[PDB]
């Protein structure tokens, strides 16, 4: 679950920056 | 088991004000900061990534940079409190705190933004 959340937080960071 | 609570589930705030939205989580005695993970998200924007006792601001969505931060000193009380200063119309939407502290849980909060 924190794994999944960090998976998504990192995926969006790639998209934004 | 591990439950995260929200005092209210809907916040209506005026444009240009500061808002503080809160999530509560269970803390037995002191606080194991190694154990604590906090994530705040709204819509598709990364607001706050706090994990294993450390902040991460590079992941934060650019619209919240220096405008949004997690209020730490309440965490030792079991409160993950996201404050956003100078609320914009685009701060309206659905927010979600995600807390891991041994167990893990999350809640959703809706924000409505006025204008005057
Ligand atoms: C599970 C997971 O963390 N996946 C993941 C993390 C980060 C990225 N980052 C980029 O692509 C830059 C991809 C996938």
């Amino acid at each position: 679950d924190p794994a999944l959340w960090q998976c998504v937080f990192a995926a969006r960071y790639c998209y934004e920056e | 088991a591990f439950t995260v609570t929200v005092p209210k589930d809907l916040y209506v705030v005026e444009y240009g004000s500061n808002m503080t939205i809160e999530c509560k989580f269970p803390v037995e005695k002191q606080l194991d900061l190694a154990a604590l993970i906090v994530y705040w998200e709204m819509e598709d924007k990364n607001i706050i990534q706090f994990v294993h006792g450390e902040e991460d601001l590079k992941v934060q969505h650019s619209s919240y940079r220096q405008r949004a931060r997690l209020l730490k000193d309440q965490l030792s009380l079991g409160n993950a409190a996201l404050q956003i200063t100078d609320v914009k119309l685009q701060d309206a939407g659905v927010y979600r705190c995600m807390i891991s502290y041994g167990g893990a849980d999350y809640k959703r909060i809706t924000v409505k933004v006025n204008a005057p």
